[PDB]
């Protein structure tokens, strides 16, 4: 799949670096050296970015790599904001009182979105609920994050009058360190 | 219910 | 973009160099946006010192020296602008006593609010008249004076097209700031809006 | 909507009741928009007397008595608003010395600029605190206080929905003005944003 | 005052190190070198402690130094828990919903106690109040921390039914990362 | 009052 493409792997622990290089080699890509050979076609970095000391082809995230392999398609890094480093105001937790459930998100995308929500202080629950329940251990949700009008959770947000917002809502919150105004990002206005 | 289930996949 | 988030939550400010009236007005605006006001005798270093557009003395250590122009602009757009992103957000260097724009008449385009108010202050300090409307001919009956210069930020808009059509100079804000900084009327040809 | 038309072309103004600083600031703003400034000893009747929000003495005949809130609002939107279309454009009746809103905390929605500044002045005069952000719980660490009342103009928007969701009173500007006029905290139930 | 005593200064920025060495020299103490001379009588370290690589006489905090100079008395480092490194469970904020006012605390002691309260997430207000007030910008207090039965704030805590607790309460909270039970540390039981 | 003041020093 990745035949004739070359990669640097940067910013990871020793173990995770070796793991990502191996996935790359299975899809026919080649892995390069420190003080490096030639400029690599792609540099794979962590989701929040890191130092990129060499001129490189495209700075991409491990989220991009796994999504390309999962759908066996070479996605443009510009087609999804999680395929390139995500700006995060360090140390800011603007969602500390929020409870998020995601809809229409899968795989690596869902993993990364969950990482970001927790980093900003929100708690993420697989199930979307309107009333806390001590016995089943679920808390009422404050936000639905999704992609399209539609689905079980969409309808629930409408019945329960809870905001159902686009992914852009979370990325803008991360970028600024302040809770974005949900009312500028409603799924209903998309 | 009061409780919407997973995205099963 | 901030709903019901406090703009200055957990930030602290000194306010220095203003009149009693503006001091209370600035403290009051800061507090409405969740900021804290510190004492002259306070224990610690404030996050910000808020000062006049041309600056004043800041003797106590503070995090960043910023102007009320910065303060008010942030509060108006509920956005935390970087103080370095616009030269009017930190004290503006002015050669005191020079009036190099004394025969000029300026209209601004694409400037609104607090920014516009401060740019107008500067043009008047350098001796120019500022007119709200952009016209090419004085008209005594209607009380309007022709503008000599348009200052703006980007190509586009009614006053931009009017300045090309009437062949009057359209320059960046830097032109005005550069003139104030040096005390000599700067060269318009380095600042044409068309070159950018 | 006015290009390069002068906003106040052919209109004349007296400015009364302000400090020296605000007097020069108001005269300067009027002149930037082509208005004329008349003398205390002038021959004729000015089109407008510009006065403070709560008014002052107007002994000479003038066309209309208007507040700087009206002035500034007109200049900011390059629109000639009718002074009767908003009660803050002409002097506002205030029972002097009453603080009926002393335990209240107000946030405004759909008010910006000059209007918002004057409404905030009035709420502080009646003894209330005004907070920029609309929140339901005080949070000491973040320096934010819960608001007790939302004042707004129309149904809709983030703070409106938040006031319904948290079940806090959402009232028209009239509520605040009516309280000031009478010196007694008015009944919120006559002013619910939902009834209109 | 500190005639014939010698000191290492450790763990500080360059500026703060030079500042502390100067205070020491004014009270006739001597300042030692890296890979060091002899074992110093005292090592001055930050409040939360730091690495102490050399055998030294007594590990003491800058809080101890200033308190000794303020009362012109050489206090035993063991006489107050702020004179030696304070155990802090790193990253823990057990007091995040608390509002503290201090009584009977002054100078360096009050500064250090305030540092610790904020580090654990509490907000500290100079004035002790029972009702939040938006206009004067004061929030209701949850805790009084003090030393003795007595004083204005003591009496207020009783009238308002707020816990008035010993300093031990705060140090134990810091040490464990969990909010200590106020009822084990009441000033009334001291 | 409802509000006890500092330890002024």
């Amino acid at each position: 799949l990745f035949s004739q493409k070359s990669f640097l792997v940067l910013g990871f622990s020793n173990e995770n670096e070796s793991n990502i290089a191996n996935i790359i080699k299975e899809n026919a890509g080649k892995i390069m050296s420190l003080l490096s050979r030639t400029v690599a076609d792609y540099a794979v970095v962590p989701l929040l970015g890191c130092e990129v000391e060499a001129t490189v082809g495209e700075v991409v995230t491990n989220t991009w790599l796994v999504t390309c392999i999962d759908y066996q398609t070479l996605f443009d890094p510009k087609s999804n904001p999680l395929f390139t480093p995500v700006p995060v105001m360090t140390g800011m937790t603007p969602l500390e009182d929020c409870v998020i459930s995601f809809s229409q998100c899968a795989g690596a995308e869902k993993e990364s979105l969950t990482f970001l929500a927790n980093l900003l202080g929100a708690s993420v629950q697989e199930y979307f609920v309107r009333k806390s329940n001590a016995k089943k251990g679920m808390f009422a949700s404050t936000h639905l994050i999704l992609k399209e009008r539609g689905g079980s959770k969409y309808e629930a947000a409408k019945k329960w009058n809870l905001p159902a917002v686009t992914i852009a809502w979370l990325l803008e919150t991360a970028r600024t360190g302040k809770r974005a105004d949900e009312s500028h990002f409603l799924i209903e206005n998309s | 219910s009061d409780l919407v289930a997973p995205s099963p996949d």
